[PDB]
RNA sequence: UGUACAACGGGGUAUUGUAAGCAGUAGAGUAGCCUUGUUGUUACGAUCUGCUGAGAUUAAGCCUUUGUUGUCUGAUUUG
RNA sequence: UGAUAGAAUAAUCUAGCGAAACCA
């Protein structure tokens, strides 16, 4: 392939999974953003392995997850000459970082945006809701209009970034309905995504060669991890009370008070990036990916220089008081 | 399982430092390449004053303690019992509390008598002219 | 962690006292690269002094001990104290009765009769 | 007590920067009024060509500046 | 008329303390000698800036300290070839300690003050002859040329007069043998004048000690010990 | 004209390994002084001990900031 | 009186001057 760079530094998804329609309506994938790297004590479950019940160290990624939030909707219908849009639907009211999103000059603009907009819910909804029963009658499929809450993120950019979601539920009525329900709410990943899910990362890999649009697929989560947990970083086994959070935190990033997924292996792009997490393009059933897996440590220290200690707790516990 | 430094005393971990076997099977973890290449150059460290070796010798900290009655490696296994096992989570817990209050009370004893001889010392300041 | 041409010592009560590695049995194929043994790796390997019944003539030999820091799968970098291996037939049946110092747990789950002869394990 | 007589001698210093910057800049401001003044009475007016006006122009400007000078 | 600013030596790169003179020296000077985006020098460069220097700049500072004695130097260069002025440094003092010594509201920080600043010589020279050495008047002139051609020059009713935020003074007594230099942040009273003045940077004594070659250690022109 | 930005400051994390300076009976010994010693003590004494994981660095591409302080603007283009 | 200047340190650009070969 000619190594010509990317054109959007937040990459395309240009295949999703396949609808199934007898499933609840839900997304099919998300986008986070990747925090870093660290290494993860669990046991293997692999008979016909010999390292079967026997304890493996892992390094993982994680990414910090803040709740993506819905604000539209499009439709594609089927021409003779590919998919498109007969239109887009918006919510009302929208954050200054997605009407920042729109604009090149927010810090001098009147920040016009989508002022008559508003006023098509001044009316009963007439011609929204012609729009809505328009995406009903028409347009097979179904794209959701997500943004994050990247104000809820250590990210210096104030603008978040929004994307098209296909909607793999059932019924193109019941799922702009979904939709509608779900204008300007908000949508976590653990009603997405879950434990020991084979996902694929579509991202922007490093500039320096690099810069790049790469999709890594059969990427095993290991953890959805809460926000509201200050056991993040805790197991059955490490009864630590602590967060995912590293000692002196992620490095040129910041800190996850927001949720995560903490994911198998390694992931294109590096750090502060914007990753899309999509679930895989097929059932995949190798052993690889039907594995339950257990974790049981999670390193937590400082790679600001050589660690040694996984809570501050234990770091005075082992260093006693000092003279400061 | 932990496992501590053998030249900081510092808790080993997976993935943290370095294991040296000799011939008499007997395993050392350095929690990092300082204490690999302080033990690479047969260095002692009752010598370097950061280590523990020499803070417990010294008698910076306490180093025996009631408290250090319950940390102990087993070698006879017990059944499992449940109902033992958040006992022992409290006891590590409250044990870790006490430790430290010993601890920084024992420091407390330390700043005192720096005014009983800064007193006896400024007397000799005055009491000559 | 030892290439070919590579002097290793002997850990087994026959009476060879160096093991001179000449060829390394199941290594890769790559251009300027050399074939690495390890611990768990039968290689060839030439007696340089001791009996010269068991000089002048190459055996198959499994290494023991490696004093190259390895990622073992539970977290640990670990090595021993030196180079040692143990010379055998190709069936790696022992020739040695009693194998002296530290033997690697991963090159006494490779071969059963190592594990027979070895005193010490790590 | 000794630092505030340094404390007098710095602040006398300080009043010394004050003066010859009040002066030099009522000094451009005067030439520079004067200068454009005396131009667009008569100099700019006669011949027009631009190369007789900006001589005169920085000889107007030399004079009172060396007139706010000396 | 641009300028450069170095710390000379393993001593001097050495210092985290001269790295903040180096810091508020940048803050002072014009935005055309705005070294900015060179904070990160080098170990390997060493006498590497007047190869690629004098493509687009003038007037070096170079700032170094004896191995063998505990005091530290100024020198004053110039790109193309001319003389180095040498200078023992004199009660160095740290910006944030005249923030703490002082609180005074300071716009060094904001983009406003992107602007040149000024010339005052506090008597720094005397075209009378007043004493028996007449090259210490000569020192006295060629210095008085080195500050206001450091400086780009100053035709002063061609100067707009809008833009005054930064003022520079440099105290030279004659019977101290001390030169100071003391900058001000400038405020206006505006009575149809009034001007009030402000700390804002490091605040300095030097002493006069030799003459050299433009580059360093070339000729040594001048001795005055 | 704002959870706004920035210079400081603070806290966190990591690096190096006990800073300067104070005290000593600790110091192989040499003279010195008598109260010729059952450690009598006073001077020099590389060093050692306590103050002291002390002191130094810490983002220049680490993290955070209810603390301080200042800031917010011009040039061009389109129906 | 003699020599393309200007800048790059007194080791590439601008400026100035400015060909010929050949040409169903
Ligand atoms: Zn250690």
């Amino acid at each position: 392939l000619p190594r010509k760079r990317a054109a959007s530094i937040r990459a395309r998804v240009k295949a999703f999974p396949k609808d199934d329609r007898s499933k609840p309506v839900a997304l099919t994938s998300f986008l986070g953003y990747k925090a870093g790297m660290t290494t993860i004590v669990r046991d293997l479950d692999r008979p016909g392995s010999k390292f079967h019940k026997r304890e493996v160290v892992e390094a993982v990624t994680v990414v910090d997850t803040p709740p993506v939030v819905v604000v539209g909707v499009v439709g594609y219908v089927e021409t003779p000459r590919g998919l498109r849009s007969l239109t887009t639907v918006w919510a009302e009211h929208l954050s200054d970082e997605v009407k920042r999103r729109f604009y090149k000059n927010w810090y001098k603009s009147k920040k016009k945006a989508f002022t008559k907009y508003s006023a098509k819910y001044a009316q009963d909804g007439a011609g929204i809701e012609r729009e809505l029963a328009r995406i009903k009658k028409y347009a097979s499929v179904v794209r959701v209009l997500v943004h994050t809450q990247i104000r809820k993120t250590p990210l210096a950019q104030k603008k978040a970034h929004l994307a098209e979601i296909q909607l793999n539920g059932g019924s193109i009525s019941e799922k702009v309905d979904w939709a509608r329900e779900h204008f300007e709410k908000t949508v976590a990943v653990d009603s997405v995504f879950e434990q020991n899910e084979m996902i694929d990362a579509i991202a922007v890999t490093k500039g320096h060669r690099g810069y790049h649009s790469r999709t890594s697929i059969n990427h095993k989560i290991y953890r959805v991890g809460k926000g509201d947990d200050e056991a993040n970083g805790a197991t059955s086994f490490d009864r630590t009370k602590k967060t995912i959070t590293p000692m002196g935190g992620f490095v040129h990033y910041g800190e996850i008070k927001n949720d995560f997924i903490m994911v198998k292996g390694c992931i294109p792009g590096n750090r502060k990036r914007i990753v899309t997490l999509r679930k895989s393009l097929y059932t995949n059933t190798s052993r690889k990916a039907l594995e339950e897996v257990s974790l049981k440590w999670i390193d937590t220290a400082s790679k600001f220089g050589k660690g040694r200690f996984q809570t501050p707790a234990e770091k005075h516990a082992f260093m006693g008081t000092l003279k400061k | 399982r932990i496992y501590q430094c053998h030249f900081c005393s510092s808790p080993c971990y997976p993935g943290h430092g370095i294991m040296f076997v000799r011939n008499d099977a007997k395993e050392f973890r350095f929690c990092r390449s300082k204490c690999h290449k302080a033990f690479k150059q047969r260095r002692n460290p009752r010598k370097l004053k950061w280590t523990k070796a020499f803070r417990k010798a010294a008698g910076k900290e306490l180093a025996v303690d009631s408290t250090l009655t319950f940390a102990q490696r087993r070698n006879v296994p017990v059944r499992y019992n449940r109902e033992l096992v958040a006992t022992t989570l409290k006891a590590m817990a409250r044990i870790e509390e006490i430790r430290q209050k010993r601890e920084r009370a024992f420091y407390k004893n330390r700043m005192r008598g720096n005014k009983e001889k800064d007193f006896l010392r400024d007397k000799k300041l005055v009491e000559s002219n | 962690g030892l290439p070919v041409g590579a002097i290793m010592n002997c850990a087994d009560n026959s009476g060879a006292r160096n093991l001179y590695i000449i060829a390394v049995k199941g290594s890769g194929s790559r251009l300027n690269r050399l074939p690495a043994a390890s611990l768990g790796d039968m290689v060839m390997a030439t007696v340089k002094k001791g009996k010269p019944e068991l000089r002048k003539k190459v055996m198959p030999a499994i290494v023991v001990r490696q004093a190259k820091s390895w990622r073992r799968r539970d977290g640990v970098f670990l090595y021993f104290e030196d180079n040692a291996g143990v010379i055998a037939n190709p069936k790696g049946e022992m020739k040695g009765s009693a194998i002296t110092g530290p033997v690697g747990k991963e090159c006494a789950d490779l071969w059963p009769r190592v594990a027979s002869n070895s005193g010490v394990v790590v | 007590e000794n630092i505030r007589k340094v404390l007098e001698k710095e602040t006398a210093l300080r009043k010394i920067a004050q003066k010859g910057a009040v002066k030099l800049f009522n000094a451009i401001l005067a030439t520079q009024v004067k200068t454009e003044k005396e131009v667009s009475e008569n100099l700019s007016e006669i011949k027009n060509k631009e190369e007789k006006k900006e001589l005169i122009t920085e000889v107007s400007k030399e004079k009172f500046l060396d007139l706010v000078k000396a | 008329p641009k300028s450069m600013v170095i710390r000379v030596g393993q001593t001097s790169l050495a210092n985290h303390s001269l790295n903040q003179l180096v810091k508020d020296f940048r803050q002072i000077m014009q935005p055309h000698t705005a070294i900015k985006l060179k904070e990160r020098k080098s170990n390997k460069l060493k006498d590497f800036v007047v190869m690629c220097g004098p493509l687009g700049v003038t007037h070096l500072f170079m700032f170094t300290q004896s191995e063998k004695t505990g005091n530290v130097s100024l020198k004053i260069a110039r790109t193309p070839q001319g003389p180095t002025v040498t200078f023992q440094v004199l009660d160095y003092s740290l910006g944030r300690d005249i923030k703490k010594f002082l609180k005074r509201p300071k716009s060094l920080n904001n983009d406003d003050v992107l602007n040149p600043p000024l010339l005052v010589l506090n008597g720094f020279s005397t075209s009378k002859r007043s004493g028996e050495d007449d090259q210490d008047v000569n020192v006295e002139k060629v210095i008085v040329s080195m500050f206001q051609n450091i400086f780009p020059p100053l035709n002063p009713a061609r100067t707009s007069l809008n833009s005054i935020k930064r003022v520079f003074m440099i105290n030279k007594d004659r019977e101290t043998g001390e030169i100071s230099m003391r900058h001000y942040f400038i405020d206006i009273r505006e009575v149809e004048k009034a001007i009030k003045l402000t700390e804002l940077g490091p605040r300095l004594t030097l002493k006069l000690v030799k003459i050299e070659e433009g580059i360093c250690s070339g000729k040594v022109l001048h001795h005055e010990f």
